[PDB]
């Protein structure tokens, strides 16, 4: 059966409607809640390379949607525009009334290409893609989401224990070989200026690097594509979010040391 | 069961968002034409890990996933909205689905006041037994 | 509360339309292939303002709108069909959601016949006390 | 909470499932009813000019639909075919299974143009557009509706108090500057013959005027457009519906005195 | 009523298919990415005509059709999923929708143990009446 | 009201939630079941000619879908690709999430033409078209279905009485004058070789005849169409499924005697 949380002896416990005792009181449907919790909060890697490795294409499984009434503010969300080499769309358009996740500090917008061997993109670990109060088993095109899971609770009737505005920043990425063993990622500074992405790059490091490139004048000043690389010796920040330089030239590759 | 948090980490704080079911009493804001757009219907709150409830909740949501996924595999509804209402019905059916045998373990009827109402009123028949 | 009609006017008569949930017993009319088209499934009736119920109803519908709109803002269902079923559940949960303390104000169990069943049968123990 | 009507002391009262006493009996879901009531019955102006001023375009608000099981026979309903100056549609097509309001004595079919500054058209006073047992917060293209509101009731188990066929007539209108301060309306007699509309013109006056134009031979007998005006001195009928000549020429404007 | 099978024939065996609501505990099979496709979510069983239940079921489904069709004519829902939940609610409302008059025919509260609890405890007031 | 089956005195009985006694126990929604039963099991003729005569086109009635949780393995299902003479589609595409009936021993795939005088195809006897756990009042294009009906039950809490893999074979048919008095059917052997269909031909006879045609070399060995006829004197099998030669030439008609 689907588990149902309840507060007994100053602690959350799993039970269900069948396992309760008469002392437990459900006097209204208001006491029932569904909550979406973000994988972020369990300590998973949130960088684009690590995050995308958790998703994958598969055919024959019909998508499913369940709603949830409350969610968690995310640091990291994702928004995918993936096409095949032939230019056809890899992901379906958002169904009617499926809007993006409502609170994201950083939206990682990945545009790119890959084989996309399957009708729909699922979470390999069984988690959900959280949209605006709707959790889907699949990824929708160009629609912002947080990875997460859903809980159901019977809250108490009254009080349940003993005893900054909203800013969102979009971060753009180019991708090739999406959803394969040899995926390549580039962080986008402008349409001609890019940085080779790595897992260790945090969102704040990317925004700082971007800020430096614009204010040091290290953008492509030609018609051509300029791809910077940061060599291994420059650190960026293994701590979770809630507890926390020169440029030379060699398309056009380059090194930032 | 009990909730054993077994995740690599736990964010002990839940900075949450939700809608209010009756939240725009100020003037004309309830009228859709005048009210907030989709982006401005949310309320926020912060909840700390008193009684380990946040770290428990994270684990509970993780553990719910298998059952939930299997339920979604089995349903032909494209969007499922009925899980909590069905829990409400099953709550009621557990308690009230059969005959309620008073003083049995599966019947939630307390005679406490009805016990001492009759113990009080035997003393107008054995107490008032006047010859 | 009470219903205070505060509209500019009141049509005191309700000439209404509705569907019948079991209304085409005549022959083959229940079969969709043979039955009425969308336009011919309605029954009509007329209801006058006895007990001020029509003028009350008009005011009630007006006053319901704010709450209803706010509920619709908060739901992600595109078409909502569950309002009355959810009222039915909440009716049951109010009465039967906890332990029913007999003779308390929030428990709908009448012992009236069970009172006088036992007052009747003390007179086969105090009445039949034969030495 | 959503109010719930109930009959106590020979009177309708607001309460809810939480406010009832044990004497109140809900023995079946049949006792529960949703009813749609028409703004007509509250005394609002039902003429096209007055009626359209209650609607308006707005973006960012997702449409919502709720069902209702029974409705009221309307005198006045409306059916809108509005386009922008560029010919693009101002209103969305009716979703699947949303048919028009089932009982209208007069359907005011307005065809025309306007700026339509917004994705969807809403009711400015917060009311609903009533369709066939579905109430929407928005107006659908070419689909007949009555303005109205919804009530929920617990009917009694048995008896609830102490103690003509269906004809629909369509009335066509041309519009310019729809949903603005300077909206103009023309009542349509045929494709070349029109009457300048005013708020004081009732449906029965329009049908009588139409009848007179056809049987007095005052229709455009050219290729061109003929717009009659009725001067202020001709009255037409401030009473609600349930309680209730020469022609000369001056496009082609004209006066009926 | 009773079920009178009145069909030309009856297949006395029901070789059935259905889904299991919690049926893929083996490893990663519950995860949609890894689990079965639409074609491989079914379980099968065979049921014989003990107590005439299969032949009864066939007749019951036949006889259900008129009512079901008329219900579908009257609903504006495009896909109806709420019939059994609504039966569940109506079950509860029949039993518990009013005041439960104890020992009446429309109240499912058994005092059997509460009768003999008090007959047992009069013998600590009439039995223990020591001068 | 919708009938509800229940097991009393070692027998299925019709009642409803209103007609029960306190001894009857509904302790969980798991006890509630909807089951789809196939018309097959009531002894109806399952051959394509007899089966198609039960369906018909009609306008003005909106389609309706109800779900059912369990079904019966079918011998005979059907899959229709019908067009008008002008090449336009007679049946609507399957709505989202309506897949074909999951267990069919023989799927009778009929492709062809007919007048199709109506928006949707309904069951003339009032039965449903059973798809994957969804019953529709209408036929969807190219989607496999079994004809059937739906029952609702309250199962008991525990035990309810006193005391081969899945193979599907597709069988293709050509049709002309579909859904009329003069419908004609041809069983398809290959794209140029056909057999005039008759009601008495069972699925196993068709597969045996097909097998014989391929292994006797009686297929069209030209560019042209070859239509075999089986003369009346060759029997094929009035028993239900669960209880159970020379060729000469005369398009190109022919006789198998
Ligand atoms: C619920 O929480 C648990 C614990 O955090 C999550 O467990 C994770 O499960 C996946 C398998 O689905 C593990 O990934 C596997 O790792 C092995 C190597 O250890 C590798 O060989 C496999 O190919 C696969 O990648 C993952 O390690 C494991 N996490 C931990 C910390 O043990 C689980 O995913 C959560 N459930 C949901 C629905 O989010
Ligand atoms: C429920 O019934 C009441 C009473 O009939 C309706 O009240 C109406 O509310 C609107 C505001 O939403 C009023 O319109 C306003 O009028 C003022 C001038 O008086 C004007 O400055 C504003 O711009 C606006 O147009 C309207 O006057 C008022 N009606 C009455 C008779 O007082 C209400 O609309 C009904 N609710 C629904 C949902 O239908
Ligand atoms: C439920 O079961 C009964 C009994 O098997 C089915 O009864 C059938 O009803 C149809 C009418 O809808 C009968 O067809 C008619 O036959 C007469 C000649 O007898 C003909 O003149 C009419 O034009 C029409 O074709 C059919 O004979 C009858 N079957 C039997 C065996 O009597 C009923 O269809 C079942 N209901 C559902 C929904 O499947
Ligand atoms: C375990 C419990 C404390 C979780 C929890 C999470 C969110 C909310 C908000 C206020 C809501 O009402 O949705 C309440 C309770
Ligand atoms: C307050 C009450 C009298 C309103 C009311 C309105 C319509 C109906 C119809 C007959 C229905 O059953 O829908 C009943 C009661
Ligand atoms: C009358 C009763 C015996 C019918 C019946 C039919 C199918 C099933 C399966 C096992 C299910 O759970 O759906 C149970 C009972
Ligand atoms: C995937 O790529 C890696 C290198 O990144 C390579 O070693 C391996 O052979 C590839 N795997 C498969 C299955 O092709
Ligand atoms: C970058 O390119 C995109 C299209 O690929 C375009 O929409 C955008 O305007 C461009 N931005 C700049 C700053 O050139
Ligand atoms: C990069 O820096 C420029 C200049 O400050 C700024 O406009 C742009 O938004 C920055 N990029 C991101 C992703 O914030
Ligand atoms: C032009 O190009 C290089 C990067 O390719 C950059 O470092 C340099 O500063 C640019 N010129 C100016 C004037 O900024
Ligand atoms: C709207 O039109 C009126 C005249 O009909 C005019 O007086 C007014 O200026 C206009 N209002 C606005 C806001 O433009
Ligand atoms: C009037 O014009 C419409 C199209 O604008 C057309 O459909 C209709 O047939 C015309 N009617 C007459 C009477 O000319
Ligand atoms: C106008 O009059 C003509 C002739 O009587 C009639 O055919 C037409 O329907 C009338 N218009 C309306 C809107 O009834
Ligand atoms: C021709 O035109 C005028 C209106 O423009 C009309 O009054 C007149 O009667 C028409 N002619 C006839 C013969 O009806
Ligand atoms: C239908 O066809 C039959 C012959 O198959 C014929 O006798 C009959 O006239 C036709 N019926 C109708 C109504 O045209
Ligand atoms: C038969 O024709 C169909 C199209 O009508 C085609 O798809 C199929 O490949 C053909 N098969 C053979 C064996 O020729
Ligand atoms: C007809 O026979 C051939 C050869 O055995 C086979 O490939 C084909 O599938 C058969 N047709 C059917 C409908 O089984
Ligand atoms: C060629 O055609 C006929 C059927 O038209 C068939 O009986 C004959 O056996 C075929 N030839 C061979 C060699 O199979």
């Amino acid at each position: 059966s689907i588990p149902l949380g309840v507060i007994h002896n100053s602690a959350l416990q799993v039970s269900d409607v069948d396992k309760l005792v008469c002392r437990d009181k459900l006097s209204s449907t208001n006491q029932l809640r569904s909550v979406g919790l973000n994988l972020e909060g369990n300590g998973v890697a949130t960088d684009v390379p690590s995050a995308t490795k958790r998703w994958g294409f598969r055919s024959g499984v019909p998508p499913k949607v369940v709603n949830y009434e409350a969610g968690e503010w995310a640091e990291n969300c994702y928004n995918l525009e993936i096409k095949k080499p032939d230019g056809s769309e890899c992901l379906p358009a958002a169904p009617d009334g499926i809007r993006g996740f409502p609170r994201c500090r950083y939206v990682h917008k990945v545009s790119g290409t890959g084989p996309c061997a399957g009708d729909f993109a699922f979470h390999k670990e069984g988690a959900f893609f959280l949209y605006d109060r709707l959790a889907s088993t699949v990824i929708y095109r160009g629609t912002t989401f947080a990875e997460g899971v859903v809980a159901f609770l019977i809250l108490p009737q009254a009080k349940k224990d003993f005893f900054s505005g909203y800013y969102s920043t979009t971060i753009r990425y180019q991708a090739t070989g999406f959803g394969t063993n040899e995926t390549e990622y580039l962080f986008e500074v402008d349409n001609l200026t890019y940085v080779q992405l790595e897992s260790r790059f945090t969102p704040q490091f990317l925004l700082q690097l971007n800020e430096t490139i614009y204010t040091s004048g290290k953008r492509s000043n030609t018609t051509g594509k300029l791809i910077w690389k940061v060599n291994p010796e420059i650190d960026t920040t293994e701590w979770a979010f809630w507890e926390t330089l020169s440029f030379t030239v060699v398309x056009x590759x380059x090194x930032x040391x | 069961e009990a909730i054993v948090n077994a995740q690599p980490k736990c964010n002990p704080n839940l900075h949450y968002w939700t809608t209010q079911d009756e939240g725009a009493a100020i003037g004309l804001a309830w009228i859709p034409y005048f009210g907030p757009a989709a982006e401005g219907i949310y309320i926020e709150g912060l909840m700390h890990n008193q009684d380990g409830l946040i770290c428990g909740l994270r684990q509970l949501a993780n553990e719910t996933t298998q059952a939930l996924q299997l339920f979604l595999r089995a349903t032909t509804e494209l969007r499922t909205f009925s899980i909590l209402n069905r829990k409400a019905i099953d709550f009621l059916l557990q308690r009230w689905g059969g005959t309620c045998h008073i003083l049995g373990p599966d019947c939630c009827i307390e005679p406490h006041d009805w016990t001492k109402n009759i113990t009080d009123k035997i003393d107008q028949i054995i107490h008032d037994f006047v010859d």
